[PDB]
RNA sequence: CUUUAAUGUUUGAUGUUCUAACGUUGACCCGUAAUCCGGGUUGCGGACAGUGUCUGGUGGGUAGUUUGACUGGGGCGGUCUCCUCCUAAAGAGUAACGGAGGAGCACGAAGGUUGGCUAAUCCUGGUCGGACAUCAGGAGGUUAGUGCAAUGGCAUAAGCCAGCUUGACUGCGAGCGUGACGGCGCGAGCAGGUGCGAAAGCAGGUCAUAGUGAUCCGGUGGUUCUGAAUGGAAGGGCCAUC
RNA sequence: AAUUCCUUGUCGGGUAAGUUCCGACCUGCACGAAUGGCGUAAUGAUGGCCAGGCUGUCUCCACCCGAGACUCAGUGAAAUUGAACUCGCUGUGAAGAUGCAGUGUACCCGCGGCAAGACGGAAAGACCCCGUGAACCUUUACUAUAGCUUGACACUGAACA
RNA sequence: GUUUAUUAAAAACACAGCACUGUGCAAACACGAAAGUGGACGUAUACGGUGUGACGCCUGCCCGGUGCCGGAAGGUUAAU
RNA sequence: UGUAACGGGGCUAAACCAUGCACCGAAGCUGCGGCAGCGACGCUUAUGCGUUGUUGGGUAGGGGAGCGUUCUGUAAGCCUG
RNA sequence: AGGACCGAACCGACUAAUGUUGAAAAAUUAGCGGAUGACUUGUGGCUGGGGGUGAAAGGCCAAUCAAACCGGGAGAUAGCU
RNA sequence: UUUUGUAUAAUGGGUCAGCGACUUAUAUUCUGUAGCAAGGUUAACCGAAUAGGGGAGCCGAAGGGAAACCGAGUCUUAACU
RNA sequence: CCAUAGGUUAAUGAGGCGAACCGGGGGAACUGAAACAUCUAAGUACCCCGAGGAAAAGAAAUCAACCGAGAUUCCCCCAG
């Protein structure tokens, strides 16, 4: 049978041009008045998935 | 994604975005695909007859990728700037 | 004969302070030289002092440790390179 | 944690707001600060509103 | 208009009686050769009761399950996150139910800037006034102070007074530090607009290091980004925030 | 005390001597009045103590009678078992040795006996811990629920106040 | 008298008796999706449950907690 | 339990201290012969051939190369009274 | 007369010894309790598994019971050997 | 076999013979190999039929952004040195 | 009272068995979630009823998207 996609990781990760994955940062959903604006400003843009955790993502997202 | 009982990465991280239904019915076209049609005119029904974009597609852009060596009338499609220059240099006539 | 305890179990995490680039060591502008609590060192030429008394390079070049002033305080400067 | 949280609403008509805390017991009078509004790109007086 | 009566219906509430629903594990007759049942007469009850759907309470009567780990064996006791010092062997880091202490905030000024200032303690003299208030001089030289624990800093003061103020700005960020990762931290400089200062300049919170909580779900404001025939809308997305 | 930890409480009786027994005291760790209190004749294959009789229970065993055991003839198992050319000691060593080291001792093989060792045989320890195991049971653990109960609507109507 | 057939025969269970409490008869209760049946072809001197356990002398104080019973003025409160 | 605190016998050195020359002593090193791996270099590679160094203990585990078995094709072939 | 007495049948099972690969998957021997009663026994019937029954030991329900047996889900699952 | 570690007096095996445990299916990725190559490839099905047809489709040659959209650029931002 | 219920004759048919497939009425739990209750397992196993050689469904109060298609069933894609 076909492999089934982990639908949470499909809602959390997107494959880039060379095969890397972009993702949203954490810590930007609530509790936001005590955090510095510099921290939030460095949390708005999407970041790349690291080399260590890139294997678990590919295992969860077999169909790109 | 099981990390022991540690909270896995696909749940530490937040969901984002939504899915555009219009993107599934949009398509992009090479300049090299413009010669594969017949009649020298390029429509949606011509590209679908040439099996390029697919049946359910309703919108298409032409992008500077590849190169064309023949004058082709483009009708009812968006064209990028570099594809507009390459089509008009090869003799094309972009219209609506 | 069971009993006891230990009110003294705690400690904090190691903050990884110290000198990140030593003398005669070519750095880029913005490179952290020293992380420290106080001003155990002081900022000399082409060296800025951070919010937490962190010494960073404002320019590019070699690190120079030197002792100046009447108090014999230790200054860090960036030589040109 | 008696120091409750509020918001500093722009008086420029925009719904832009800064969020912060105050002791409403010791500072009963309302907070008004002149802050930057990035929509209008001017410094405008903000006034205290509820954090909601 | 205000204030209530008349007549009547729209009608609810509690009685009052009734019979025709319904009940009869009352009597009698027939099916019948039958203590079931059904039909019939009659009597009693009577819209009660009782059943169906919905609903609130009760409900170990029954059922499915949960009831943490470390641990000089387990339980009991204590502990579980964060900061500081020692252990830690002169870079970083480094364990034990090892030795000792703190935090789960505060501040619209206790922030920014400009200007100025410099302590603790003791000695002598001196109204109430005393070991110790305030005042003057002298020694001393930070033994003081730092909103709070400890350590490292602090006189160019980061300590203390006063004036004006809101940079406790928004978008970014070369380059580094630190982590397995999630993440955390420092940051010159750039664009805009601002405050103090004559000006050079400083300011993207506080002398620094604790003062914290992922995701999901949901709420509020803004934004046509999307909008399942089309136009809107709902809902979703993004930004801020709870 | 079927309850008393301290406790073999103290005193008395009984015995040469009595942590038990019986009777008192009360200082009841922590009795107590229908999850009954205190008595109580009779009963009990009931529990504790004492005495008389009796006796191999014993001092301390002796002999005898029979059934096996032993020998012959016939039939003929079993548990167990890595392989065995299967000694002692002191030491060593996965920390208690037939098997290692050193040394001592010992011709080869049976039969009747004993049971000190082979950490002997039997039963994947029941104790203990663990497992994000199971079962049953409990309750003011959680979530449900049968059941009981409340009311609304329906079956369900007519009059009068 | 009874009991752990196969390590426990007892001080354990039962017992006659006592008390509390429910039950008015289509009884309560119990087995049954229900019809029905037992109770009982009985009718409160009866039946069920609970505790105690011949007999003799007795059974003292507490209703605050938890239950149960009774109340219906007020507060709160479901579907509708 | 049996000497039982040099391994024993035994030793007045066959003990200790100092110095010296010998020798024994390992699967170490060297010699001779043989196999394989990986690198050099050159050939003129037939894609492997001289020389050349060096390497070759190994569990979990990773990589490479093989033996043998049954069956199908080759096979109405070959072997076999 | 008697849930009276002694004591065989009969019912039971208090003590000891044997036996424990037994004669026997609970028995024999010597003693023991009840023995006209809440007795015992024959035949047939009824009650069914979260159920029965129980003078109540979690006892018994075909040598099996803190939820029988048989078949099926089913190759349950087993971070354990 | 399990172990830091077993002659271990830790496990297992009386012996022999026979059987006895990393498979299969479909997806996916990587390596090798072979075919074509900016293209490659068909599935169903037809077909007497392992041919040929069939290019529904799939992957790739373009990405960025949540998205509209833009496009070798794009996003962020009023705008980026 | 008629009548009806009921009774009796007569005719026709059914009943029961059987492998799988089919439609329907009921309907688990172990397990997985590294616990578990929502969820899953799974409308699975199982029980019951009925039918045929196949059954079921079936001739648009259907899709579509301003162009159009034209009952039902089945296979490959769409697409994990
Ligand atoms: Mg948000
Ligand atoms: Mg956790
Ligand atoms: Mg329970
Ligand atoms: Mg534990
Ligand atoms: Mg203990
Ligand atoms: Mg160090
Ligand atoms: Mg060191
Ligand atoms: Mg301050
Ligand atoms: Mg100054
Ligand atoms: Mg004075
Ligand atoms: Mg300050
Ligand atoms: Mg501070
Ligand atoms: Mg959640
Ligand atoms: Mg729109
Ligand atoms: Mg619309
Ligand atoms: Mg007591
Ligand atoms: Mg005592
Ligand atoms: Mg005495
Ligand atoms: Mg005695
Ligand atoms: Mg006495
Ligand atoms: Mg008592
Ligand atoms: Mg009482
Ligand atoms: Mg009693
Ligand atoms: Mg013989
Ligand atoms: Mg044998
Ligand atoms: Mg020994
Ligand atoms: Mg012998
Ligand atoms: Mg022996
Ligand atoms: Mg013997
Ligand atoms: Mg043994
Ligand atoms: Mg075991
Ligand atoms: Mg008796
Ligand atoms: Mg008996
Ligand atoms: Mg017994
Ligand atoms: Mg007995
Ligand atoms: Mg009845
Ligand atoms: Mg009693
Ligand atoms: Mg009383
Ligand atoms: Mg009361
Ligand atoms: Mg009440
Ligand atoms: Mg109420
Ligand atoms: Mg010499
Ligand atoms: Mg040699
Ligand atoms: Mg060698
Ligand atoms: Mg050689
Ligand atoms: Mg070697
Ligand atoms: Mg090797
Ligand atoms: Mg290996
Ligand atoms: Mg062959
Ligand atoms: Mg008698
Ligand atoms: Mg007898
Ligand atoms: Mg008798
Ligand atoms: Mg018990
Ligand atoms: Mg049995
Ligand atoms: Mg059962
Ligand atoms: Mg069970
Ligand atoms: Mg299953
Ligand atoms: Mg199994
Ligand atoms: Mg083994
Ligand atoms: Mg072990
Ligand atoms: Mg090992
Ligand atoms: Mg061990
Ligand atoms: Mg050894
Ligand atoms: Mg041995
Ligand atoms: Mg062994
Ligand atoms: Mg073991
Ligand atoms: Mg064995
Ligand atoms: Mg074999
Ligand atoms: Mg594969
Ligand atoms: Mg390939
Ligand atoms: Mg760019
Ligand atoms: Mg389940
Ligand atoms: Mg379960
Ligand atoms: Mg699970
Ligand atoms: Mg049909
Ligand atoms: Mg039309």
């Amino acid at each position: 049978p076909k492999i089934k996609t982990v639908r949470g990781a499909a809602k959390r990760f997107k494959k880039t041009g060379k095969g890397g994955f972009k993702h949203k940062h954490a810590n930007l959903r609530h509790i936001l008045t005590k955090k510095a604006t510099k921290r939030k400003r460095h949390l708005r843009p999407k970041a790349m998935v690291s080399k260590g955790d890139l294997g678990l993502v590919i295992a969860c997202l077999p169909y790109a | 994604g099981f990390e022991g009982g540690q909270m896995p990465l696909y749940r530490r991280l937040p969901k984002f975005g939504f899915t555009s239904r219009k993107a599934a019915i949009t398509a992009e076209i090479r300049l090299s695909d413009l010669a594969k049609v017949e009649g020298g005119v390029v429509d949606l029904n011509t590209l679908k007859a040439a099996n390029i974009i697919g049946i359910q597609i309703e919108f298409a852009k032409v992008i500077l990728a590849g190169e064309v060596t023949t004058p082709v009338t483009v009708r009812g499609l968006r064209v990028t700037k570099g594809a507009r220059a390459a089509i008009e240099a090869a003799g094309g006539k972009i219209e609506e | 004969k069971a009993g006891g305890s230990t009110r003294n179990g705690r400690d904090s995490e190691a903050k990884r302070l110290g000198v990140k680039r030593f003398g005669g060591e070519s750095v880029l502008a913005g490179s952290i030289i020293v992380r420290q609590r106080g001003t155990k060192f002081h900022a000399g030429a082409n060296v800025g002092c951070g919010r937490d008394h962190t010494l960073f390079a404002k320019a590019d070049g070699k690190v120079k440790f030197e002792v100046k002033g009447p108090k014999n305080r230790k200054f860090i400067s960036i030589e040109a390179e | 944690g008696i120091r409750e949280k509020i918001k500093l609403v722009s008086s420029a008509g925009t719904g832009h707001f800064y969020t912060t805390t105050k002791n409403k017991r010791t500072k009963p009078e309302k907070l008004e600060l002149k802050k930057f509004d990035p929509v209008v790109r001017q410094h405008v007086i903000y006034k205290e509103a509820k954090i909601k």
